[PDB]
């Protein structure tokens, strides 16, 4: 469908904000590592979970 | 004279090390020993030491281009000259008071 | 442009070919830190013997000697310039540049038994 | 640490105690030269160490087209102009902090908002 196509575009953009918005937090070292893991592990787990969240 | 023995800095002359384009040298080369060789000449221009070289006319048919040298320091070394000669004695010559590299033009 | 200013120049007389040490100048260079000083009473004498060739420098005995080594080339190449009492400027060839070189020395009665006792370690 | 070398052997030197005057000197162990110590801090580990973030910002940092740029205002002189990169000390550890280097007076600014910093 012509919106459902609209519907997945604006799904994949607030995503797309929802990651920039965790990478804005942790260039600003603000970021919270997770017990037994890098601050940059932690971030790429939450990048890569949203994503797919998103193609969902 | 004292066989194997080194000459006389004691007497403190002084000499100056220039660096040359490899192009240069070999122009003056060119020049007559009869002549005295006589390549070119220095000029020193004040308002601020400046050395240049230039070629004499008879060397190149142009107008004679200077070559700019750059001033430089002796640099954490001494550097002493010494010559030997057919005779195979031994001098130590002059010590090097300073340094320059005349750049190419 | 105009010169209102003067420059004292003087002529060079590219290398004279005929020389009796035209064949040999060379450069004896020695590092700052070798604090070499060629005014000591001591250094009043020296002598420079080839070594069968490096060159050797000594002093009399119970001082330094040093080894001189020649260094690489390239496509410049040094020249050096000697001033005559009147201005004119004589330029002759750098034959070869010699690093020295020298000893230290309080190397006598050891190394040979330094690396052995070394050895008995591993 | 910043340490010396022999003047006349140019070799390194090694610390002895003057036990006598209880102070601390540097020897050669190629000739008898000996000279008194400047600080009494003679090794440091660091184990966390922050030596290789800010590295290789030659002025010519500008000129690399590889490089991001921002229109954060310089701390300094205010210049909206600038190019970033994260700690290039190369750890698994390493925070995703930034370094601005400006394109005007080349003060060397971060994005941290936990600390603050001079390099
Ligand atoms: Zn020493
Ligand atoms: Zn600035």
């Amino acid at each position: 469908d012509g919106p459902t196509m609209r519907e997945i575009t604006e799904t994949i953009a607030e995503a797309k904000k929802k990651v920039l918005d965790v990478t804005k937090e942790a260039q600003a070292n603000l970021l919270t590592a997770k017990h037994g893991m890098t601050l940059r592990e932690s971030f790429e787990d939450n990048v890569v979970r949203f994503l797919n969240e998103a193609r969902d | 004279e004292e066989s194997l023995d080194l000459d006389l800095e004691r007497s403190n002359r002084q000499v100056w090390l220039v660096r040359l384009p490899m192009f240069l040298a070999e122009k003056w080369r060119d020049r007559n020993n009869l002549h005295g060789q006589e390549l070119g000449k220095i000029r020193i221009n004040k308002d601020g030491s400046k050395i240049t070289l230039l070629l004499n006319e008879n060397d190149n048919d142009s107008i004679p281009h200077e070559y700019d040298l750059e001033l430089t320091k002796k640099v954490v070394e001494n550097e002493y000259v010494f010559t030997e000669q057919n005779l195979k004695k031994t001098a130590i010559v002059g010590t090097v008071c300073h340094e320059c590299q005349v750049m190419p033009s | 442009d105009e010169d209102p200013n003067e420059y004292n120049e003087f002529p060079l007389r590219a290398i004279p070919k005929e020389d009796l040490e035209n064949m040999r100048t060379h450069l004896l260079k020695f590092q700052s830190k070798k604090k070499i000083n060629p005014v000591t009473d001591f250094h009043l004498p020296v002598r420079l013997h080839r070594k069968d060739y490096p060159w050797v420098m000594e002093d009399f005995d119970g001082y330094n000697t040093w080894v001189g080594s020649y260094e690489a080339g390239n496509s410049d190449s040094y020249v050096l310039l000697s001033v005559e009492d009147d201005g004119s400027f004589t330029m002759i060839p750098a034959d070869k540049v010699y690093k020295f070189t020298a000893r230290n020395k309080y190397a006598t009665l050891t190394i040979d038994e330094a690396e052995k006792r070394m050895d008995k370690k591993s | 640490t910043t340490f010396r070398f022999c003047r006349d052997c140019n070799n390194m030197l090694y610390p002895r105690e003057d036990k006598e005057n209880n102070r601390l000197l540097f020897e050669c162990r190629t000739c008898s030269y000996v000279e008194e110590a400047g600080s009494p801090l003679v090794y440091r580990h660091e184990l966390i160490t922050n030596i290789g973030e800010t590295a290789g910002v030659v002025q010519d940092i500008g000129s690399d087209p590889t490089l991001p740029r921002s229109d954060r205002e310089c701390p300094k002189c205010h210049s909206r102009e600038n190019v970033f990169f994260q700690s290039q000390q190369r750890r698994k550890d390493t925070s995703m902090v930034l370094f601005f280097v400006c394109l005007s007076c080349s003060h060397i600014f971060t994005s941290d908002q936990k600390n603050k910093r001079t390099q």
